[PDB]
């Protein structure tokens, strides 16, 4: 589970709306923003970067 | 708007931006009346513990330019009080991709501030013809919005065309817009935003709502976008416009 919440890429998607998202990047340990389209995303895609880091704490 | 340039100071008063809870712009829309905006139905849908559908989580700007200046002179600022998503709205295919918004207070006319043309019910945007996208969206996929509102001439595609590009993908409510040169497209930043067309007076109509794309502005990838005419009698019954 942790596998999609967290270990997964970023999904911009085909939508053309600009949903400020958060992602984490298990290279960098780190949660970092990316613009969502609106549609069909994937788990790691956080309204917040608090729910973000929250969410993947410590995952490798 | 990918491949586009800046619009000038009151081109498309009809051009609209909507902001959700602190999220900033999220999509566009088109004014049609002092009292209702048409955008696209994917913008409204509830997600991430947060409530696009709701319509007090959002501001439309209109008379609108640059992001960054939203308190110009011309500029209107006003609420939300309705949103209705078209019932048929599919949120896998994004057929019926189209949502009419309520202000909760009118529009007041200006030379900043007109609304769009809405086309009868029988009109056909023809293959071919050039017409307009414009939006604060991304000018390159994965990339980063415009703070001054871009414009980008693209052209209508042959449905057959559309269809073969995108195998499965392409319903009647669909239209294929751009180049299959790519290098000109809307982009993230751009849904719900009009398509606008000169007509035979030289006044301005809608042909399409900003939808969805591959990426942004590749190769027979054109951007696709919902058709107006199909829904002049489901804007007229919900709206009285
Ligand atoms: N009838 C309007 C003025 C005309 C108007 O703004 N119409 C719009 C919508 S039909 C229009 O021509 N916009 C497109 C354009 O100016 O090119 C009024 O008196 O308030």
């Amino acid at each position: 589970q942790t596998e999609d919440y967290c270990l997964a890429s970023n999904k911009v998607g085909r939508c053309r709306g600009s949903f400020p998202r958060w992602y984490y990047d298990p290279t960098e340990q780190i949660c970092k923003s990316f613009v969502y389209g609106g549609c069909l995303g994937n788990k790691n895609n956080y309204l917040r970067e608090e729910e973000c880091i929250l969410a993947c704490r410590g995952v490798q | 708007v990918v491949g586009g340039t800046d619009a000038d100071e009151g081109e498309w008063p009809w051009q609209v931006s909507l902001h959700a809870l602190g999220q900033g712009h999220i999509c566009g829309a088109s004014l049609i009346s002092p009292n209702w905006l048409v955008s696209a139905a994917h913008c409204y849908i509830d997600d991430r513990g947060f409530r696009y559908s709701d319509p007090t989580q959002w501001t439309a700007f209109l008379g609108l330019h640059d992001q960054s200046q939203r308190s110009a002179p011309g500029v209107q600022e006003r609420r939300l009080k309705r949103i209705i998503s078209h019932p048929f709205f599919n949120d896998f295919t994004f057929d019926y991709d189209i949502a009419l918004l309520e202000l909760e207070k009118p529009a007041e006319y200006s030379s900043m501030v007109r609304p769009i043309c809405l086309p009868d019910a029988s009109h056909v945007f023809p293959a071919g013809k050039a017409i307009w996208v414009t939006g604060w969206g991304h000018t390159q996929y994965g990339g980063t919005g415009a703070l001054i509102l871009q414009k980008g001439e693209i052209r209508v595609i042959q449905q057959t065309t559309c269809e073969n590009l995108l195998p499965q993908q392409i319903t009647p409510r669909m239209m294929c817009v751009g180049f299959l040169s790519g290098g000109v497209d809307s982009c993230q930043g751009d849904a719900g935003g009009p398509l606008s067309s000169v007509e035979a007076d030289g006044r301005i109509f809608q042909a399409g709502v900003v939808s969805w794309g591959d990426g942004c502005a590749q190769r027979n990838k054109p951007g696709v976008y919902t058709r107006l005419p199909l829904f002049r009698d489901w804007i007229k019954e919900n709206t009285g416009v």
